């Protein structure tokens, strides 16, 4: 419930 | 009316100037609400719109954490698309991330979006499905495959059907005095002279807000799209936005030119001329 | 590939000679990011100029908005010098009221 998780290109 | 939150992220290399530099900046429309900057004193998650300073200290410490892993997974990313393209570690590279979700008049998911550029080109995309990846080249078909094997597309459908949709409901409902409300444009038509033969009829747009107008001269009822300046629209600095559109007319011909003006806070569309 | 800033100069207000007013240097369209944006009083810099936070268009080009308190008079000229990767000089726009 927060701003998004990024994952590694 | 429709709504939208998107984040926008920067991350940018420099050798031997540290590490890459992250900056994370959140709107709803064309409104900022949060920032991140890891090149801060002190890298936090910070207000950039009053409506978002409520939010409570958790809602502050765990977005902090959030962009504080983004910077690191931004890095991994750059350090991993300088070996795809085979590039020297002499040189500076960008990438950037656009992500976020877009709702109708009753807050139902219009659509989702997950996006990546590198060196200002398109490098991969999450498909309006919000389940498979359009990669621009032979380098996007790698992070294609690895994110294909990890079921990244699963994780950012629920983020984007979910949590993303909730909280723009949110921060709709908390700033709905501003965020839910149009300022239309303050117009006029300006008038100078070139030559004897020729002068400037300038088309103003002052104070909207949102960004989106329409601003056309038309001559005798036609479109004048090849013969218009129209400049980019541009901030005022106090939330609102302002643009010009103007033509070089014959000396006594300035009423056969109409300015037309659309925009989402006017009542009916205007129809201005010089006086 | 890069790509040249455009370059405008405004106040946030219609200005009227002695009333307080902000003076916006509004760049936009470039790529990189790195820009180097002065505001300028009869030629000389001025101190303190606050500035956007870095943002960039659905295109990826980037934007930030330059900015400062001023009082114009019928007698003080304002610019925008503006330095990028795709300039070989500074490129100075001059502040009109009418632009």
């Amino acid at each position: 419930a927060f701003a998004g998780k990024k994952y590694c290109l | 009316g429709s709504h939208s939150m998107r984040y926008f992220d920067t991350a940018m290399s420099r050798p031997g100037r540290g590490e890459p530099r992250f900056i994370s900046v959140g709107y709803v429309d064309d409104t900022q609400f949060v920032r991140f900057d890891s090149d801060a004193a002190s890298p936090r998650e910070e207000p950039r719109a009053p409506w978002i300073e409520q939010e409570g200290p958790e809602y502050w410490d765990r977005n902090t954490q959030i962009f504080k892993t983004n910077t690191q997974t931004d890095r991994c990313s750059l350090r991993n698309l300088r070996g795809y393209y085979n590039q020297s570690e002499a040189g500076s590279h960008t990438l950037q991330s656009m992500y976020g979700c877009d709702v109708g008049p009753d807050g139902r998911l219009l659509r989702g979006h997950n996006q990546y550029a590198y060196d200002g080109k398109d490098y991969i995309a999450l498909n309006e499905d919000l389940r498979s990846w359009t990669a621009a080249d032979t380098a996007a078909q790698i992070t294609q495959r690895k994110w294909e094997a990890a079921r990244v597309a699963e994780q950012d459908r629920a983020y984007l059907e979910g949590t993303c949709v909730e909280w723009l409901r949110r921060y709709l409902e908390n700033g709905k005095d501003t965020l839910e409300r149009a300022d239309p444009p303050k117009t006029h038509v300006t008038h100078h002279p070139i030559s004897d033969h020729e002068a400037t009829l300038r088309c103003w747009a002052l104070g909207f807000y949102p960004a989106e107008i329409t601003l056309t001269w038309q001559r005798d009822g036609e479109d004048q799209t090849q013969d218009t300046e129209l400049v980019e629209t541009r901030p005022a600095g106090d939330r609102t936005f302002q643009k010009w559109a103007a033509v070089v007319v014959p000396s006594g011909e300035e009423q056969r030119y109409t300015c037309h003006v659309q925009h989402e806070g006017l009542p009916k569309p205007l129809t201005l001329r010089w006086e | 590939i890069q790509r040249t800033p455009k370059i405008q100069v405004y106040s946030r207000h219609p200005a009227e000679n002695g009333k307080s007013n902000f003076l916006n240097c509004y760049v936009s369209g470039f790529h990189p990011s790195d820009i180097e944006v002065d505001l300028l009083k009869n030629g000389e810099r001025i101190e303190k100029v606050e500035h956007s936070d870095l943002s960039f268009s659905k295109d990826w080009s980037f934007y930030l908005l330059y900015y400062t308190e001023f009082t114009p008079t019928e007698k003080d000229e304002y610019a925008c010098r503006v330095n990028h990767v795709t300039l070989s000089q500074p490129k100075i726009v001059k502040w009109d009221r009418d632009m």
